């Protein structure tokens, strides 16, 4: 599935693979301009080069948030921070989690039937916590804001490297 | 730690003005608002004779090196030079657009510091009577100043809050001194050392700062801190105490390694704003504003 | 910082200054003026201190003392007298043979000067009395010998009139070294003053030929009696053939001052490496007398015609002290702050 | 004399830079010449030809220490870039602190700071009979906010522009209105 | 018999020395050339040098290029003060002329 063309954060190292975000100093969130709407659209994030000193706060962002918000602003975007794991939402910082590894199959996933929510924390369908309960409805593009320019690449495919075992899902060939 | 009163030294007409020991150690003259400047003594009261010849009132007043000639702080931006031995009115430093609140001398004795309520804080002579600098520093009048131990280094103690350090040489700001609260600072001092000064502010909360870093260290609680320009001391003749003006008819003065309440003396009718210290004996003088118009001298 | 370079102004109070000396401490300058008055100002707020109004004759030579109260005098009556920074009273009086050129106290005893004429040896005198213990020069032809102590008070470096210098020792008269100095080709010439620094054992040469040579005091020592040494570094001028008239060191060994005596020029070589680095200018016309440098700061101190001038480094004003949390930039400082938005040790304050 | 508890002993503010004074083609940024060309000279001329001294409109205004000509560089408006929503957790914590908006924006995806890092070029207050304004130029993409010149202006007179709440310029057609 | 080190960095510079003091001697302006009167004419040299290039290369990276023609050369001499005063009477080809419209012509 390829990426956006306008609807991506500008001054980032756009690669040429048309599949792997790279970053600059600073957090300035590329949006990719295809996400939910409703139901299931899961894909999963393969790490190619993940340096370390990095904040790779990933989760779910709205088209109403800035492009030059940092993951984790409002009661719209999440957080998940890689030291000592703690959560930012609504401005709120409470030492929630521990870190993770290098060089594994990333992936998040929103489970609503059209709500009942699946919004947990999702790593090789190894969970690291429960995040948040019962969002309102809109359009959720997936964000990515780095501290580095960090070379990490994107999954679309139905044979998943880790996947969450029994997904309820849907194949990014239809919409992408 | 037995402190008892010897002598009471009560006299002047209006409210007592500070109470300041010679700086040799031998004399404690006490003046008053009364624009009237007496020369009483440290041990017994000893009275000697009463200055005349002021226009307005009087903040501060000062001393010489031998604790003859000496200066006054009138509020008839005015500083009328004088002397014991003498008593003529040598000079009289104008230079002022506003009153005269506190000056002080080198420990070379040739200078005056002037912080007055005009602001900016001029650099005065002894020998010429001349304004050598100024330091505009603050947009509030000047509560104190002080020297630093040689006489290289002018502390700012304002209403603002801002406790900054002056250089001498040239006269430029060194770095300032700053809290998230806006007290008023009323009347701070150097250490022996020149690396610590005591803060005392009108927010019932005292502090010790750490200067070469700029940190507070050592507080009190517990205080009447809240008024006028409330004086503080040192005291090493005893233990490590803390000799300070208090606005409840008492002087407080305990120690700084301890931190408590330990000992409280009492007997003043009025609010205690100057206290000083003998540079050797155990004499702690005190006296209160306008409803005391007496001196307690309580002698271990 | 280092090394001076702007001018940055005088005190032209004090008429007719002539010399100028400092203490160990770098706060008291006492200038022997054209009629006996010894003035000394301040330093960190410049107020004259003191006239000492000594002689009705002038005076030529001056030298402080360890504990920072006594000093020494020399008029044109030959009276060498003891003063006190407290009182400023005369101690002693006595006439020598006319000449009397530059006195030097001992380093670590206030007990004994050693005391210079003319046409004779230097003579060292003591403080308590009228003693004094000839001095021996191998020369003695024509007796026109200077003569000062090394910097720790090891030994006494004396300079004859023909060339060839002697180390003796400041009681017993151990002559341990000696070194002649090929001086260019044929003639070997005299020596007008030599002194010494305060870090280490490292001094300067200078002849009566204008050229400029530096030593080191454990290096003759090791040589011995009767040794050939070489420059640790040459230090001369080509251009406009430069006399000299005075010779000092910087504040701890790092550099050499050395003022001149035709063009009113201070030059500042280094010790290090060996080369000019900065020439300075004043007045084109006057006639420098006396050239002092400060020994915990950089100062100089300088007298032509009664002006001194103190070259003082030109401190440049800025903010950052008046608002200590706002830093003024030069260009576009951009960044993020933050990666994650959102004891009782009883120390004196009395220790002095 | 020590009989006054009185009032005015609170500043609110960390610039007590207000004292008691408050005086009020030969070169290269006058030319014809292209744009960086007057982009070096710009910094060795406005670090020393305008001045800051006290205003009767707003407290501190800019009366330039000399007498400058029409359509020539003046100074530079420099600070931290910041990006578009630290300016609301700066207007929150500014709002804590009780320190007015110093953010004037290059573009309308990143704006400049002030407050925290800049220069002397914060004390041009808003007027709405200027004689300045501004032009963004192009040195080597990094881009600036540089201030020309309208009219002949002498010396002494205050420095404004448009920034686009009653204000206190007192204009023969003014809006009176910020927004 | 030795390696022989030269004039030119011996002093530290980079102008030869013993070509100045051949155009020295063939040229007769006196008899007998002194002994570092080449040397120091040779530092003078180098420093008028390296004070024009500074500025011209400077202009000519301003110009947005990577050599150099002689309009930048123009520009860097007519431009500063001292040099406009030292270099009166002199037309360098390809040179052109500085922009100065007056004060009233214009509308
Ligand atoms: N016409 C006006 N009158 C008063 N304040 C104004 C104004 N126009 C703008 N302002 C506000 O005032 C600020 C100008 S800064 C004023 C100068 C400087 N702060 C001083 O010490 O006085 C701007 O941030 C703006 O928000
Ligand atoms: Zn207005």
């Amino acid at each position: 599935v390829l990426l956006a063309l306008h609807d991506r954060a500008p001054q980032l190292k756009i690669s040429d693979d048309r599949l792997t975000v790279v970053g600059e100093k600073g957090y300035s969130m590329v949006r990719a301009s295809h996400g939910v709407r409703k139901g299931a659209w899961y894909f999963e994030i393969t790490v190619d080069e993940m340096p370390p000193d990095t904040a790779a706060r990933l989760g779910w962002s709205q088209p109403l948030g800035n492009l030059q918000a940092p993951l984790g602003y409002d009661k719209f975007s999440y957080s998940w921070r890689s030291k000592k794991g703690t959560k930012f939402h609504q401005s709120i910082g409470k030492h929630y989690s521990s870190g993770y590894g290098q060089g594994d199959v990333l992936g998040f996933y929103i489970n609503l039937p059209e709500p009942h929510s699946e919004i947990i924390f999702y790593k090789n369908g190894v969970n690291q916590g429960v995040a948040y309960k019962d969002i309102f409805e809109g359009v959720y593009f997936p964000a990515i804001s780095l501290y580095k320019s960090c070379t990490v690449s994107i999954n679309f495919g139905p044979c998943f490297k880790y996947p969450p075992k029994d997904l309820t899902y849907r194949p990014m060939s239809d919409m992408g | 730690p037995n402190y008892a009163l010897k002598f009471t030294l009560a006299g002047h007409t209006k409210a007592v003005s500070s109470v300041k020991f010679s700086p040799n150690g031998e004399w404690l003259a006490s003046s008053s608002a009364d624009k009237l400047i007496k020369i009483w003594g440290a041990y017994d009261g000893k009275f000697e004779k009463t200055i005349s010849g002021h226009k307005l009132g009087i903040s501060d007043v000062a001393w010489s090196s031998d604790s003859n000639l000496l200066v006054s702080a009138s509020d008839d931006k005015t500083l009328k030079i004088w002397d014991v031995s003498s008593g003529k009115c040598l000079k009289t430093l104008k230079g002022h657009s506003n009153y005269v609140f506190c000056c002080n001398f080198n420990p070379q004795s040739n200078l005056i510091v002037s912080g007055s309520f005009d602001e900016s804080v001029r650099i005065w002579d002894v020998k010429t009577g001349k304004c050598l600098k100024t330091l505009p520093a603050h947009s509030d009048p000047v509560s104190a100043v002080h020297f630093n131990r040689d006489g290289s280094l002018i502390v700012s103690s304002s209403y603002d809050g801002l406790c900054r350090i002056w250089d001498t040489a040239s006269g430029q700001c060194l770095k300032t001194l700053i809290d998230d609260d806006n007290p008023p600072v009323s009347f701070v001092k150097f250490s022996p050392n020149g690396k610590y000064i005591l803060a005392a502010t009108l927010d019932n909360t005292l502090k010790l700062w750490d200067y070469s870093k700029g940190k507070c260290l050592k507080t009190y609680t517990g205080h009447k801190n809240e008024k006028y320009c409330i004086f503080a001391n040192f005291s090493v003749t005893g233990g490590k105490w803390i000799v300070s003006g208090s606005e409840d008819n008492l002087v407080y003065i305990w120690n700084l390694q301890t931190k408590e309440i330990v000992q409280k003396l009492q007997g003043h009718t009025d609010v205690v704003i100057s206290t000083a210290c003998h540079p050797t004996e155990n004499i702690i003088a005190s006296a209160a504003l306008e409803n005391d118009k007496t001196i307690k001298l309580w002698k271990s | 910082q280092n090394y001076p370079e702007e001018a940055d102004g005088t005190l032209d109070c004090i008429s007719m200054a002539l010399t100028c000396t400092f203490n160990r401490w770098g706060t008291l300058l006492a200038v022997g003026c054209n009629d006996g008055r010894i003035v000394i100002w301040d330093f960190l707020t410049r107020g004259i201190a003191k006239i000492i109004s000594a002689h009705i004759h002038p005076v030529c030579s001056l030298c402080w003392s360890r504990d920072g109260h006594k000093l020494v005098s020399a008029s044109t009556d030959n009276i060498v007298s003891q003063w006190d920074v407290l009182s400023g009273d005369c101690d002693q009086r006595f006439r020598f043979p006319s000449p009397i050129l530059k006195v030097q106290y001992h380093p670590r005893d206030q007990n004994k000067v050693l005391v210079c004429p003319m046409k004779s040896a230097p003579v060292m005198l003591t403080l308590s009395d009228s003693k004094h213990v000839v001095l021996p020069v191998d020369d003695d032809s024509d007796l026109n010998v200077v003569a000062s102590f090394d910097r720790r008070g090891e030994y006494i470096y004396t300079g004859n009139a023909k060339g060839k210098i002697l180390v003796l020792k400041t009681d017993s008269q151990d002559l341990v070294a000696s070194f002649r100095v090929t001086t260019g080709t044929s003639n070997t010439t005299a020596i007008k003053s030599i002194e010494f620094a305060r870090k280490g054992s490292c001094f300067l040469i200078n002849t009566a030929d204008r050229i400029i040579r530096v030593y080191d005091g454990r290096e003759i020592l090791t040589c011995g009696r009767d040794g050939e040494p070489e420059p640790m570094q040459k230090l001369q001028d080509l251009v406009n053939r430069t006399p000299w008239k005075k010779c000092c060191f910087s504040g701890d060994g790092e550099y050499i001052v050395a003022g001149s005596a035709r063009q009113h020029a201070l030059y500042i070589w280094e010790k290090s490496i060996g080369n000019l680095v900065k020439i300075l200018h004043g007045t084109r016309g006057e006639l420098l007398l006396d050239v002092a440098w400060h020994p915990v700061r950089p100062i100089i101190a300088s007298i032509s015609s009664g002006v001194v001038s103190i070259w003082a480094q030109n401190q440049v004003e800025n903010w950052s002290a008046f608002a200590p949390d706002f830093k003024e930039l030069d260009e576009n400082v951009e960044y993020e702050e933050r990666e994650s938005e959102f004891e009782d040790e009883e120390v004196d304050v009395t220790s002095v | 004399a020590r009989a006054e508890v009185h009032l005015r002993k609170s500043a609110f503010d960390m610039f007590n830079f207000l004292a008691s004074k408050h005086r009020q083609a030969r070169r290269a940024t006058s030319m014809d010449l292209p744009m960086p060309m007057r982009f070096r000279h710009l910094k060795k001329t406005s670090k020393e030809a305008v001045g800051v001294y006290r205003s009767p409109i707003h407290g501190r205004g800019l009366f330039c220490k000399r007498n400058i000509d029409a359509g020539e560089m003046v100074i530079e408006y420099a600070g931290n870039v910041i990006r578009s929503i630290q300016t609301d957790k700066r207007e929150k914590y500014y709002d804590s602190k009780g320190i007015g908006c110093y953010m004037f924006r290059i573009d309308d995806s990143e704006v400049v700071d002030a407050t925290m890092h800049g220069n002397a070029a914060r004390f041009i207050n808003h007027s709405c009979e200027p004689n300045c304004y501004s032009r963004v130029i192009n040195i080597d993409g990094q881009k600036h906010i540089v201030i020309f010149a309208m009219r002949k202006i002498y010396r002494g007179e205050e420095l404004t522009y448009d920034y686009k709440l009653p204000c206190n310029c007192g204009a023969k057609k003014c809006r009176k209105f910020l927004n | 018999r030795a390696k022989a080190k030269t004039r030119s960095s011996r002093a530290g510079l980079q102008f030869p020395v013993g070509r100045v003091h051949r155009l020295l001697r063939k040229g007769n302006y006196a008899e007998r050339v002194g002994a570092g009167a080449p040397v120091y004419l040779a530092a003078v040299l180098e420093y008028l040098t390296a004070e024009i290039l500074e500025l011209a290369g400077n202009a000519a990276r301003d110009n947005k290029k990577t050599r150099i023609i002689p309009r930048h050369l123009q520009l860097a001499v007519r431009n500063d003060e001292e040099l406009n005063k030292l270099l009166g009477r002199v037309t360098i080809a390809q040179g052109g002329v500085l922009p100065n419209i007056q004060s009233v012509l214009l509308p």
